[PDB]
């Protein structure tokens, strides 16, 4: 009769996840 | 005769030599070719016929042709130029000897040459396809399905009722 | 096993050259793995 | 406007059904009998149209049951007998109709279990 | 009552009922019935002759603006004198709403094509013609869409058999694909599943 | 990965980003293929009392649709199927790509 | 809430105009694409060495069917026909009769694997864990007939794969 | 002043107040030929009169778009044209007449 | 009155006229079908087959049914003209691989139970 | 006369089984006539011969690039007809796997579009990510694509104990793969030449032709079923709807890439907010009981027997239920007569209407342009033919 064990997010939360476009300039004039 | 036969295909393939060598110009040989589907259906009906136990049948087509006329019709259905020339029997035997040396399937053989030039027997005392419920299919309705493959691109679409069926030596 | 390889290449099998009756020096197939090693090799468990 | 056809409805030429499965078939229009293993009556409310049973034979390879008629599983549901009759007639099928069987009302008396002079008195409960 | 039961919304129910009354008031010539289901879906049952007007009204009216035809299909109920039920599902993006329009036909009665109102109808009607045999008048190009070339019958009718009447194979004698009457090594097994006890008292029918 | 640092620099210069930080191949940060057993709680209808099925029967609360304007059977403001949809707002996070 | 994907306006100064001219005449973005492909060239490929290396699976994987036994050796199947009733493809054929010792057992248990969709509904329906989808997926054949399984084949599969099937069931039955 | 309404194929309209006035006047003229007791006439006249009144009372286009709640005044113009076409079609159809051909007895009975 | 609405034709005369137009179109098309699909049958065989199909529905006396049959025939002709059909589809009219079934009572009694 | 050409079904760019009969003047496309039904399997009649649980796996095979989304739509329709409600954990799992499924579908669409136009590498780069998501599918259900996981009671099973960590690990890196694909395609002048101003459709024409999803949003129509008509928990997540302005192929490609980014955003939110509890409705006359209860208590065994033999009865009535599937609006018109088997089930596939508009979209274009337009409509013929 132990504690309920389920797949859950960790205490607090997960780290932030990047989703935005990332295309650096990376060039000369 | 049929799509994979060695009768209509054999004569059609002789265009590669340019002319058709015929013993006595093929004017002293009579043939009575029979359709493949008729033979297969006859075998099936013989299997299902209780009366055909120890019987001997003869499956032949409905018409008899002189060899020259049959080859002319074969070349007309294929729309190829017909150039028949007479070859003596011994020379044709020599050609068969020459072709027999192939380790693969020979193009022709001396035995094959003899069979081609030999007239079909008439055995009226034996039962035939009609005794098994089959109406023999004439060559005039089935030659195109075999010989259309041997036409060039120009003549590929020609219909079956165009090529004026050949003459038959019947009775 | 080699746990420094990425997932999928960290475990492998070198097949025998002679199973029940046939020579398997060249002809090997995945159906030669017995069920226990089959469970280990497909990563359905961690314990060999 | 209208044309006022004066013919009998007949759609057999448009249904795609082969001729053999039109003329040689007999359909049955009936209210299904209650399954005697249960008391529920909810399966005896609608009319059913079904086709005559044809041949079934054992499959040689696995011994399965093989059929050659395509209407062996066709069962149609209708609200009334007249609707089923109209459907069968317009589809060209010849039919047999069976009248609905309804259980007759019965006279139940719990007191009769203990009659003073009748045979209906029960010897056990 | 709380956790396992779907909650109901009464504001949408009232709004849909009011709009159904509105449509019925505007078009008394064609509207035969209006219903609102208890999961908040609004349907309008009309005479077939009003297929084009009603739809047009719903498409172009300022207060309706149902400018998207989500789906158009048919339902076959053999027990009805008019066998086929024609169903239009319309979506209004302006008012974020959905509406259903229903009519009926039989095997020999054409229904006016609604391609002039909605372009999307063009293929849908074709499908209805292919699967049920309902003819649409003034259709720009009406022909089979789903079935094989030369296929006979309308497979989505209730009296059409599940496996059909013909099956295909390759024949080597004629060197081509041929069609023959269906023969099944294992017949499909019909299951009789309905319980003899009634499930839903709220839908009980009078005993006639 | 096992790539030498020169190859790492060449990869990062060619792609323009640090590839070693986010690798396509997953090495050891994934979950173990053997896990402890779960426990899996039950649900809201697992009570021992005050749990009659007639009070939680969703299927039996369905009823036939409400009929408005059967044909067989003033102020009158116009109505719409629903209030007009409210105009969308433009993405305080990133309005333009 | 919504965002625009293609609603920007380029700068019209001499600097930006000359930068765009250089991009047009010197193929800068194409060079960037070439650099990306060159970067991918020097990465380790994701290919595994099949059949010496295998793809990862889980204990829930649905594969070749099998019939199981109790530890005593008695078959688990009691011919309730729940799997036959639930099978979405009608791939299961069952015949049963009383055994010589009065037991309720099958005389026919057929699965057409060319009808089956490998949904695993039969193993969910089974009340005694008799029919299971095993872990094996390498059982291609040379003929159609080899894929029409009878009871003997399924029992042989169970006896062949029980060592893995029991361990797989042990890892997941608490989720069922 | 505004550019790129944002909908492909919908051009920017200059002088939209005049266009809306013309369209609403035409709609009212067409509705004037429908019988007085018809519901379509009175409902459409009511809504069109409200829209025309709010059009005549606002010279600012953005605030007019906010008040009409019609989504980008060019779509308001398009909807007005659609309504005028519908009014002509309904004048032709006359759908205010009584119902024709009540359905069969159990046409709409479900289940079965 | 029976209060029915038409599809195209008002009575049987217009329906017969449409039938004749469809028959003319099919008769004209047959030789082109023989040429294009490279059929081994003759033009006479194709026209006899066309005639046979029409004769099958000759009995129908309802103009709406005739109208629908003409619509279906026009659809089939359109399929044939555009070569949407293949050779197998055209040859399916001839049932070349189906063994003949005798209609006599004795033959049916011998083979099986079917009537 | 014009030249008549058969494009497919045996063609690399035919997206499966499609017979595009084209009338061409040179390489100019005068007319497109799509012939379909080469994958018509008669799904709806077959469904008429099944119980509600037995019919669920057919929706996996309708749109076999977005399986769990079809499962969700069918489950929502059956739930509406049943007047029952899935538990919160099941709904959160449903939305999470729907977004993962949208990622899978968008990868397939964009990469095969680029493959048809002539760029083969991004296909290979992104199909490894597809394989990892297939692993997620298999770990949750035992099958890589045809899961049959989402059911009218919720979901079949709860998550395995380590799944959320692996989903997080994949999600924290997928954005760089999106960036690499964008670097390959977005600013390439050849890609823009092959995509910009190709297959332009106006907003009014898109509305009248029955288009949905990206095929509307590329033309500026501000519509999304997850925002206007949310279904499971989509009202509890934050994301943006990408909108185009040109109505061409390039804008729709940009919209699909941005939708992948928004899907990553939603997946992050779903991972952080997964609640505890049961995963199917606690009503044994609908959802089967647990195995332990079925082998212990009489009522549980009875309900298990009846649910797996006869199936649950659905009250009579008809519903039209629609979802924002990755290809557009996916709908089901489901009719119940009161029994355990549906009377009628009409499936509405966005690809049907999208392909019906192919001839309109191809006016004034060439053969390669038509190939691009075929790719931009995101067509799978399992759902088109049904
Ligand atoms: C079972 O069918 C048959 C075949 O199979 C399709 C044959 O090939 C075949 C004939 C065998 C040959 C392979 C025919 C083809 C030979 C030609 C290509 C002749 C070419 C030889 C010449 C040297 C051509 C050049 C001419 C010179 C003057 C230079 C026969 C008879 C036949 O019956
Ligand atoms: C790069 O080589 C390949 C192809 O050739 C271009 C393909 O067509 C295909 C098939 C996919 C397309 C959409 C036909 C695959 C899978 C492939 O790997
Ligand atoms: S896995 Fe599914 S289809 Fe296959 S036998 Fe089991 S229930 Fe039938
Ligand atoms: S395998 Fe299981 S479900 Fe199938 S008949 Fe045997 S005991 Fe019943």
């Amino acid at each position: 009769a132990s504690k309920v064990k389920q797949d859950m997010p960790p205490p607090g939360g997960y780290g932030p996840i990047d989703y935005k476009r990332n295309l650096p300039r990376r060039g000369l004039s | 005769f049929g799509r994979e036969d060695r009768f209509l295909n054999y004569f059609a393939s002789m265009r590669w030599f340019g002319g058709v060598p015929l013993i006595s110009l093929g004017k002293e040989t009579v043939k009575q070719p029979v359709y493949i589907v008729d033979v297969s259906k006859g075998i099936i009906n013989a299997i299902k016929d209780p009366d055909a136990k120890g019987k001997t049948f003869a499956f032949v087509g409905p018409n008899r042709y002189l060899l020259f006329d049959l080859v002319q019709y074969i070349f007309a259905v294929a729309y190829r130029p017909f150039l028949p020339y007479p070859l003596p029997h011994f020379a044709y035997r020599w050609v068969g000897r020459l072709f027999e040396v192939s380790p693969f399937e020979p193009w022709t053989t001396r035995d094959k040459v003899e069979r081609v030039h030999m007239s079909d027997m008439t055995l009226p005392h034996l039962p035939g396809l009609e005794d098994l419920g089959i109406q023999a299919t004439p060559l005039e309705l089935k030659a195109i399905e075999v010989l259309r493959r041997h036409r060039t691109y120009r003549w590929l679409t020609s219909e079956m009722e165009d090529v004026k069926p050949a003459k038959t030596v019947n009775i | 096993e080699d746990n420094k390889q990425f997932f999928g290449r960290h475990r492998w099998v070198i097949y025998t050259t002679e199973m029940n009756g046939r020579d398997t020096f060249w002809d090997v197939d995945g159906s030669m793995v017995p069920p226990e090693w089959h469970r280990w090799l497909h990563c359905m468990t961690d314990d060999p | 406007q209208l044309i006022a056809v004066d013919e009998k409805l007949d759609i057999t030429t448009l249904t795609g059904v082969p001729e053999e499965h039109i003329k040689t078939r007999k359909v049955r229009i009936f209210v299904p009998a209650r399954n005697n293993m249960q008391s529920g009556v909810n399966n005896t409310k609608k009319w059913k149209m079904e086709f005559d049973t044809r041949e079934r034979w054992e499959n040689p390879l696995m011994g399965w049951s093989s059929t050659a008629d395509p209407l062996s599983n066709l069962v149609l549901t209708f609200s009334t007998k007249e609707d089923a009759v109209a459907f069968a007639e317009k589809n060209g099928w010849s039919f047999d109709v069976e009248e609905r069987k309804v259980p007759k009302p019965k006279s139940k008396s719990y007191g009769a279990n203990f009659s003073w002079n009748k045979r209906t008195r029960v010897s056990t409960k | 009552t709380r956790p396992t039961i779907r909650p109901r919304n009464d504001v949408v129910h009232k709004q849909l009922s009011a709009f159904g009354q509105y449509v019925a008031e505007i078009l008394p010539k064609y509207v035969q019935q209006v219903q609102v289901s208890c999961f908040n879906e609004l349907e309008i049952f009309i005479h077939p002759d009003g297929v084009i007007p009603v739809l047009t009204f719903l498409r172009d009216h300022t207060n309706a603006q149902f400018k998207s035809l989500a789906d158009l299909t048919a339902v076959d109920v053999p027990t009805r004198q008019n066998r086929f039920e024609i169903v239009y599902n319309l979506l209004s993006l302006r008012f974020n709403s959905r509406i259903r329009v229903k009519t009926y036909t039989d095997e020999l009665t054409p229904i006016e094509s609604s391609v002039t109102v909605y372009k999307a109808a063009n293929w849908y009607e074709r499908e209805i013609w292919d699967m049920f045999g309902v003819f649409f008048a003034n259709h720009p190009d009406l022909r089979r869409i789903l079935t094989d070339y030369g296929f006979e019958g309308h497979p989505f009718r209730k009296d059409f058999p599940l496996s059909g009447y013909v099956e295909l194979r390759y024949d080597d004698e004629v060197k081509r694909v041929v069609a023959e009457p269906v023969e099944l090594a294992q017949e499909f097994r019909k299951f009789d599943l309905n319980s003899p006890w009634e499930a839903f008292p709220a839908y009980r029918q009078p005993p006639e | 990965a096992s790539a030498t640092r020169v190859i790492q620099l060449l990869r990062n210069w060619a792609s323009g980003r640090d590839l070693q930080a986010k690798l396509q191949l997953r090495y050891q940060e994934i979950s173990k293929r053997t896990q402890p057993p779960p426990k899996l709680p039950v649900g809201p209808s697992h009570k021992l009392s005050n749990n009659y099925y007639c009070t939680r029967d969703g299927r039996r609360e369905a009823m036939p649709p409400s009929i408005v304007m059967s044909s067989q059977k003033t102020e009158k403001k116009a109505v719409t199927p629903a209030p007009p949809i409210k105009r969308w707002e433009l993405s305080k996070d990133q309005p333009y790509l | 809430t919504y965002k625009f994907v293609n609603m920007r306006e380029p700068s019209m100064d001499m600097k930006s105009v000359t930068d765009r001219a250089a991009q047009t005449l010197l193929w800068t973005e194409l060079v960037r694409g070439l650099g990306m492909t060159l970067s991918y060239l020097f990465r380790e490929p994701a290919t595994i060495n099949y059949p010496f290396e295998k793809g990862p699976l889980s204990p829930r994987f649905r594969g070749e069917h099998a019939l199981r036994r109790y530890p005593s050796g008695e078959e688990r199947c009691i011919a309730c026909k729940l799997c036959e009733a639930v099978c979405p493809a009608q791939a299961i054929t069952i015949e049963a009769e009383p055994r010589a010792d009065g037991s309720r057992r099958t005389t026919r248990y057929d699965i057409d694997m060319t009808k089956c969709i490998y949904c695993g509904f039969c193993q969910e329906a089974c009340p005694v864990d008799a029919i299971v989808e095993g872990p094996n997926f390498e059982f291609s054949t040379e003929t159609h007939e080899e894929l029409l399984y009878n009871k003997e084949k399924l029992l042989n599969n169970g006896d062949k794969w029980e060592a893995e099937i029991a361990a797989n069931i042990q890892a997941d039955y608490l989720y069922r | 002043l505004k550019k790129t309404t944002g909908l492909v194929g919908l051009a920017v309209c200059e002088t939209p107040h005049e266009r809306l006035k013309i369209l609403y006047t035409k709609i009212l003229d067409v509705l004037g030929q429908i019988p007085k007791n018809a519901a379509y006439r009175k409902y459409t006249e009511q809504i069109t009169n409200e829209k025309l009144g709010m059009v005549k009372a606002e010279p600012d286009v953005k605030k007019l778009e906010e008040q009409l709640q019609g989504g980008q005044i060019e779509e308001v113009i398009l909807q007005a044209e659609n309504e005028l076409s519908l009014a002509r079609k309904m004048l032709r159809w006359k759908p205010w007449e009584p119902l024709v051909e009540e359905p069969p007895a159990n046409q709409w009975k479900w289940p079965i | 009155g029976t209060s029915v609405k038409p599809i195209f034709s008002r009575d049987m005369n217009e329906a017969k006229r449409r039938v004749r137009e469809l028959y003319r179109a099919w008769y004209r098309e047959v030789p082109n079908t023989v040429h294009l699909f490279q059929l081994d049958i003759s033009v006479k065989q194709g026209r006899d087959k066309v005639r046979e199909m029409f004769m099958k529905n000759a009995h129908v006396t309802d103009p709406r049914v005739v109208d629908l049959l003409v619509i279906k025939g026009k659809m089939e002709l359109e399929e044939t003209i555009n070569v949407w059909k293949q050779r197998t589809h055209i040859m399916r009219f001839f049932h070349e691989t189906e063994a003949p079934r005798p209609t006599d009572f004795l033959s049916k009694f011998y083979v099986g139970h079917d009537p | 006369s014009n030249l008549t050409l058969n494009f497919g079904p045996q063609h690399p760019a035919a997206h499966g089984v499609l017979r595009l009969v084209m009338e061409l003047s040179g390489e100019m496309v005068r007319k497109c006539d799509p012939h379909i039904g080469l994958l018509h399997r008669g799904t709806e009649k077959l469904i008429e011969y099944k119980t509600y649980l037995q019919a669920l796996p057919y929706f996996d095979r309708l749109d076999y690039v977005s399986m769990m989304c079809n499962e969700q739509a069918y489950s929502l329709a059956v739930e509406k007809l049943l007047n029952i409600q899935p538990p919160p954990r099941a709904q959160w799992i449903r939305v999470l796997f729907g977004e993962i499924t949208r990622l899978l579908n968008h990868i397939m669409a964009v990469t095969t579009h680029a493959l048809d136009i002539g760029a083969m590498t991004p296909f290979f780069w992104m199909f490894e990510e597809r394989e990892k998501m297939f692993e997620f599918y298999e770990r949750v259900s035992g099958a890589r694509m045809h899961a049959a996981y989402i059911r009218p009671g919720g979901v079949h099973q709860d998550l395995p104990l380590g799944l959320l960590d692996d989903i997080y690990e994949f999600s924290k890196n997928f954005s760089f793969r999106i960036d690499e694909l964008e670097e390959m395609l977005t600013n390439n002048r050849i890609w823009r030449n092959r995509t910009v101003d190709i297959g332009v459709v106006t907003a009014e024409d898109a509305l009248n032709y029955g288009f949905s999803g990206v095929m509307l949003r590329g033309s500026g129509i501000q519509w999304d079923l997850r925002k206007t008509q949310p279904y499971d928990v989509y009202d509890q997540v934050e994301f943006d709807v990408p909108i185009g302005s040109r109505g061409d192929c390039y804008d729709r490609y940009l919209c699909r890439v941005e939708e992948m980014r928004q899907s990553l955003r939603i997946i992050s939110q779903c991972l952080n907010k997964m609640p505890p509890g049961e995963i199917k409705v606690d009503d044994a006359k609908v959802s089967p009981p647990k195995r332990a209860e079925m082998k212990t208590s009489m009522e549980s065994l009875i309900h298990h027997f009846k649910l797996y033999t006869e199936g649950y009865q659905v009250p009579p009535g008809a519903t039209y239920t629609a979802i924002e599937a990755p290809k557009g609006e996916f709908g089901v018109y489901l009719v119940s007569d009161g029994s355990s088997r549906p009377y009628r089930c009409k499936i509405k596939a966005p690809g049907f209407a999208h392909l019906a508009g192919l001839d309109k979209m191809s006016k004034g274009h060439m053969l390669a342009d038509v190939v691009a337009i075929i790719g931009t409509q995101d067509i799978v013929f399992g759902e088109v033919d049904r």
